């Protein structure tokens, strides 16, 4: 069967530069044009380059004209993809694919090599409540909270009154901000009359950081 | 250098037939060849339709492709609907050295009932604002399919920068969740009247309003 086995990538900081490769089995690499697509974390497909049998004619979108390279070795069977002057932008899965020029379609794609373009390093987050008002109650029910902002890397946990709370509990995925940083929420629903009796604290733990911060959510 | 606009989503129910549209923006939908890609949760994509109409081997007949040019568009058709037939769907075409590909639909195979997401937004604490920073946390659950798209208002004005959004992601009970955050100085915060987050599923919207003054 037809494979395409890559390699390559990684993590790099702004500026860094990455190789991907692309080795390819069960056909003559010189009857194909080669391609590289990418896709950003939850978002749509890129085509990045394509070269032709012979590499006598390459294409570049302008989004990677002047930074990126494709390039091959019929011989090897091999295809390459050299990437310079990485942006935090340029983070993606990169795909390789065998096209069918005369069709214009890609016909085999292979697993993806994963690449990432950071300049973040480990940071705690800031940790702020987010109190319950009559703005944030719906029919009896309070909605409290905290927020888990601007930390990295990767992963935060969250508790509420030191694991005794644990119904109505909700604690979000975290979103990577344009800056690199992660933030994430948790939220709680309550009885609103609950608010004057009973005390709510979200036990926030980042242990890349060596943080812990104890966050108490009075309501307004 | 045209443009390929799907859907956001679809859905249909297992043994039922769904249809994805890919519309051309400039020129014509017949000029160039059309192909389609599935790309499963966490998976590469493979071809399912090429040369507008055809399926690779491996591919069954449940798949179809067509053109319509009185509206410019193209189509995939799924008929018999699986469980695995579930992913996202592009469309494709090419011309004079640029591949251009469709903003990607995700088709849900219904499993469970379909619902309405709740939305709760959170202005900024005193705390961030004392702080010098602002975020406003608008928090997104319990919605079947699990697509969305989020959109914030600052007054009567849309945003466009500043905006953070989540994937959907599947939640224990298996509806799904998603967050948007928007950030703000706290000037900002103080000098507008109100801040929407407004969350649309399924083509209707849930919209949610704080404001400085509370």
């Amino acid at each position: 069967e037809v494979q395409l086995v890559q390699s390559g990538g990684g993590l790099v900081q702004p500026g860094g530069s990455l190789r991907l490769s692309c080795a390819a089995s069960g056909f003559t690499f010189n009857n194909y044009w080669m391609s590289w697509v990418r896709q950003a974390p939850g978002k749509g497909l890129e085509w990045v380059s394509s070269i032709s049998n012979i590499g006598g004619t390459i294409y570049y979108p302008d989004s990677v004209k002047g930074r990126f390279t494709i390039s091959r070795d019929n011989s090897k069977n091999t295809l390459y993809l050299q990437m310079n002057s990485l942006r935090a932008e340029d983070t993606a899965v990169y795909y390789c694919t065998r096209d069918l020029r005369m069709s214009d379609y890609f016909d085999y794609w292979g697993q993806g090599t994963m690449v990432t373009v950071s300049s973040a390093s480990t940071k705690g987050p800031s940790v702020f409540p987010l109190a319950p008002s009559s703005k944030s109650t719906s029919g009896g029910t309070a909605a409290l909270g905290c927020l888990v902002k601007d930390y990295f890397p990767e992963p935060v946990t969250v508790s509420w009154n030191s694991g005794a709370l644990t119904s109505g509990v909700h604690t979000f995925p975290a979103v990577l901000q344009s800056s690199g940083l992660y933030s994430l929420s948790s939220v709680v629903t309550v009885p609103s009359s609950s608010l004057g009796t009973q005390t709510y604290i979200c036990n926030v733990n980042h242990k890349p950081s060596n943080t812990k911060v104890d966050k108490k959510v009075e309501p307004k | 250098n045209f443009m390929l606009t799907q859907p956001h989503s679809v859905s249909e129910s297992p043994g039922k037939t769904v249809t994805i549209s890919c519309t051309r923006s400039t020129g014509n939908i017949g000029s160039n060849y059309v192909s389609w890609y599935q790309q499963r949760p966490g998976s590469s994509p493979t071809t399912v339709i090429y040369r507008d109409d055809q399926r690779p081997s491996g591919v069954p007949d449940r798949f179809s492709g067509s053109i319509d040019r009185s509206s410019n568009s193209a189509s995939l058709t799924i008929s018999g609907l699986k469980t695995e037939d579930e992913a996202d769907y592009y469309c494709h075409s090419y011309s004079t050295g640029m591949y251009i590909f469709g903003g990607g639909t995700k088709l849900t195979v219904l499993g469970q009932p379909k619902a309405a997401p709740s939305v709760t937004l959170f202005p900024p604490s005193s705390e961030e604002l004392q702080a010098n920073k602002a975020t406003l946390v608008c928090l997104i659950s319990d919605f079947y399919p699990g697509a969305v798209t989020v959109a914030w208002k600052a007054d009567s004005s849309p945003v466009k920068a500043g905006v953070e959004t989540t994937t959907p992601s599947k939640q224990s009970n298996n509806k799904y969740a998603a967050s948007s955050y928007l950030s703000l100085t706290p000037e900002q915060w103080k000098s507008h009247r109100s801040y929407s987050c407004q969350v649309t599923h399924e083509g209707s919207t849930v919209e949610k309003t704080v404001a400085p003054t509370e």
